[PDB]
RNA sequence: UAUAGUUGAAGGAUUUGGAAAAUUCCGCUAAAGAGGGUGAAAGCCCCGUAGACGAAAUGCUGACAACACCUAGGAGGAUCCUGAGUACGGCGGAACACGAGAAAUUCCGUCGGAAUCCGCGGGGACCAUCCCGCAAGGCUAAAUACUCCCUAGUGACCGAUAGUGAACCAGUACCGUGAGGGAAAGGUGAAAAGCACCCCGGAAGGGGAGUGAAAUAGAUCCUGAAACCGUGUGCCUACAACAAGUCAAAGCUCGUUAAUGAGUGAUGGCGUGCCUUUUGUAGAAUGAACCGGCGAGUUACGAUUGCAUGCGAGGUUAAGUCGAAGAGACGGAGCCGCAGCGAAAGCGAGUCUGAAUAGGGCGAAUGAGUAUGUAGUCGUAGACCCGAAACCAUGUGAUCUACC
RNA sequence: UAGCGGAGAAAUUCCAAACGAACUUGGAGAUAGCUGGUUCUCUCCGAAAUAGCUUUAGGGCUAGCCUCGGAAUUGAGAAU
RNA sequence: GUGUAGUGGUAGGAGAGCGUUCUAAGGGCGUUGAAGGUCGAUCGUGAGGACGGCUGGAGCGCUUAGAAGUGAGAAUGCCG
RNA sequence: GUGAAAUUUUAGUACCUGUGAAGAUGCAGGUUACCCGCGACAGGACGGAAAGACCCCAUGGAGCUUUACUGUAGUUUGAU
């Protein structure tokens, strides 16, 4: 049949325009009276996705 | 050329022959043979289908 | 080229890999698997992603973002794609396209500026970006977002 | 038109054979050179095929007759009709990709219960404007799915451990009270011409003679391998501790695909099988009694990378129609690339964040794809094969045994 | 009298030689991180038994070690 | 040609080849004996290939390309 | 006179002290020993029969208990 897409990553990645993947930091939801400011500044701009799990998730986002 | 059949009906020879109209010349039922047998009128027809 | 004397492109076809015939071609005796281990049984190995026990990436990360019911994205043609139309042709988002140029015009044809145009045409679409519009008044067209 | 049919072209001789269709001469026919059979392999011997003709009876399909049935305009808008315990609401469940969710639409059970054209339903909670329709009465061919059966065909499908379980008198023989389970078994030669007659022998069996091209083709009947069981003989062996061989070698007997030959072997040197699993093997870990036969990474649909081929800022068809189950053209809906950033409004060789022309993330600055074959890998599928103890749903059993 | 049961002067005893839940057919080629096996040949190169995390410890993912194909500057590798 | 250099190897990666059945075209063999069976002191680096003697009595090779139910000594394998 | 079975890698199947996956018919160094049988015994061939019943593991089962979790037949209460 046809290769099943996953929607559990669709909702949590957005594919740049040279070949990588976007996506938002963790640790930005919850306590914050713990970690400082530095902490929580420099966490709200997103990143790549490393050279290992491109790896193995390259066939889930066979299309999406 | 068409269905000029009295000469295709005098062509059940020994197998050195094979007939074919026109429309159904394909790759085979040339390659296969050495020499080929035309009509004047099959020649442009040939031609015409083949753009 | 006769029936009897065929060959095909060289380095086209490639032979085949039968696996588990004898311990000469290399593959013999566990099938190029190795010892024991659910990588080697009968249609063994785990889903993709998965990672032993480990929270997966994709619940590691959070979830953002959602999508307008109405996005409206056009069929951009940039400048040099023009540039062949030499001096007044009433370009159209219509049987202009018709030249094997721009097919499915999503929703209306776009216009952009990127490089660079040395004619007189005449454009109609439905959007330009505003330095479009400068360089088709720059060398003398006209426009109609129509 | 379906169920019986009729007609249907052209060859002799020679060499091998038991037998020619084989071989060599010289001829002929074809709208018929597809196939099957005959003492080996046939265009011209036989059945047929290409053609041409054909139904007393019965059935189906057309067509046109006859009969049956059905169907008319224009203008008016005073009053009447337009499907009731229905729509719909609460409650509890189900159906829609939609698991109550902000939940429209559709059903079911229970309770409550509308209006009547100035009217009613819907456009994914709900309201307003707009737009599209008229539920609670019925019928309706074709394009689609299947094949126990009959007819005619085909196959880079099998060829007696294969192919149906079953090529033969098979769902039989046999097993179980019963539901139920279920095998092994094809081949004489061209034609039985299947051995008259004699001899030993109670018979079986055998030896001559015969039939036969061939009886070592004699009914256990084409070919007839291996484990296993025998007969004869060239070389060695009764002071010897041998994973059973190889290297060295006297003598003895031979004489080949003719070459630095073959068989055997006194005597000396050296030497703890094979497979799997393990840090490690001769292991006293584990499997094989022996010979033969069968017996394990495949296919469809997707995805990705290398090789190659056709076009290249383009590539490219799908379903479907005519066609021999082909080829072989039509068919431009659609997909992929040519532009990116942003969650989004949007902006555009730029854009986002930001008070910012600051800085930073991301792309441009030449940067090529796409269709198909092929191969490596991965995904859904039983997916390399064999191997449980168990679980769920229809059935069958109290002739043994337990209670009555 | 019947298996989601029956019968038991009670033993987990009996229900067609085997009952802590009968037999027979179907879902069914059930599932097994476990065990056994997997057939022709030559040339070239050739490892590991480690770190991290894991309802993980005889399993798995990434990292390290192996192999094959390409790009580019080198002067980046090495042993003194 | 001639010099220099290298050639142990399990899991495993890479490359090139032997052999079986069938299809296509071309060219061949066969009662003056094909397939199959047995024996031989032969040839190539391998898988493997020829040639001759006997038995046997009707179909099979060779070249180029294609497709696979394509290769067996072990599963307390299954059948004789 | 008739006529089986379990078992079985091939066997021309000696003893001692060593050695070895840590107790050898088969290795090492020595000692004893002509070839073939027949009737008895059971020290050894980690002897044969049952792919350990003891122990651990399988993120395995099944049967049983309860103030383990989640539900339910059944009994009761209220509205309609």
């Amino acid at each position: 049949p046809k290769q099943k897409t996953h929607r559990g990553l669709a909702k949590r990645v957005k594919r740049t325009g040279g070949g990588g993947l976007k996506r938002g930091r963790a640790f930005t939801s919850h306590r914050f009276h713990g970690k400082t400011k530095k902490q929580r500044r420099q966490l709200r701009k997103a990143s790549m996705v490393a050279k290992g799990d491109y790896k193995r998730i390259r066939q889930q986002l066979a299309r999406m | 050329e068409n269905g000029n059949d009295f000469a295709a009906l005098s062509a059940r020879n020994l197998p050195n022959v094979s007939v074919v109209t026109s429309d159904n010349v394909s790759v085979l039922d040339v390659v296969s043979a050495n020499k080929v047998l035309a009509t004047q009128t099959a020649l442009t027809q040939i031609e015409e289908v083949l753009a | 080229m006769k029936l009897h004397e065929l060959k095909p492109a060289e380095g086209s076809r490639q032979v085949r890999n039968r696996v588990g015939r004898g311990t000469s071609s290399g593959n013999g005796k566990t099938a190029g698997r190795g010892q024991k281990g659910q990588k080697a049984r009968s249609g063994g190995g785990v889903r993709l992603g998965f990672e032993g026990g480990q929270t997966p990436l994709f619940r590691r990360l959070p979830k953002r973002g959602f999508t307008n019911i109405n996005r409206k994205d056009y069929a951009v043609v940039n400048l040099d794609t023009l540039n062949r139309f030499e001096d007044g042709t009433e370009v159209t988002p219509v049987v202009l396209k018709e030249a094997g140029i721009v097919k499915n015009e999503k929703a209306g044809i776009k216009v952009l500026a990127d490089g660079e145009l040395t004619k007189k045409l005449t454009v109609k679409a439905a959007k330009f970006s505003k330095s479009a519009q400068e360089a088709i008044e720059a060398a003398g067209g006209s426009i109609e977002v129509i």
